[PDB]
């Protein structure tokens, strides 16, 4: 059997993500250029 | 079947979500409207 005599303290890192960066899309302004003819062809698909 | 009350989505931010969220009530909260764009004054033509 093999037991040992003495011991070594050791820290190591362990790097976890917990969040990331937030993110926003004005879906109208994105797709259109705050146009009107542009919104009002956008409005025809729905609720996407 | 008849039409007991209405509101107006552009009167004040109140009306804005509650048109946002389709509910005549709404509860505490922050929630996300329509983005303001300040419109252009006037028109300016560059030519040759």
């Amino acid at each position: 059997i093999a037991i040992p005599t003495n011991f070594t303290i050791s820290v190591t890192t362990e790097i976890l993500p917990v969040s990331m960066t937030k993110t926003s899309v004005d879906c109208t302004m994105y797709i259109c250029g705050d146009s009107t003819e542009c919104s009002n062809l956008l409005l025809q698909y729905g609720s996407f | 079947g008849t039409i007991t009350d209405a509101v107006d989505c552009a009167l004040d931010p109140l009306s804005e979500t509650k048109c946002t969220l389709k509910s005549f009530t709404v509860e505490k909260g922050i929630y996300q409207t329509s983005n303001f764009r300040v419109q252009p004054t006037e028109s300016i033509v560059r030519f040759p």
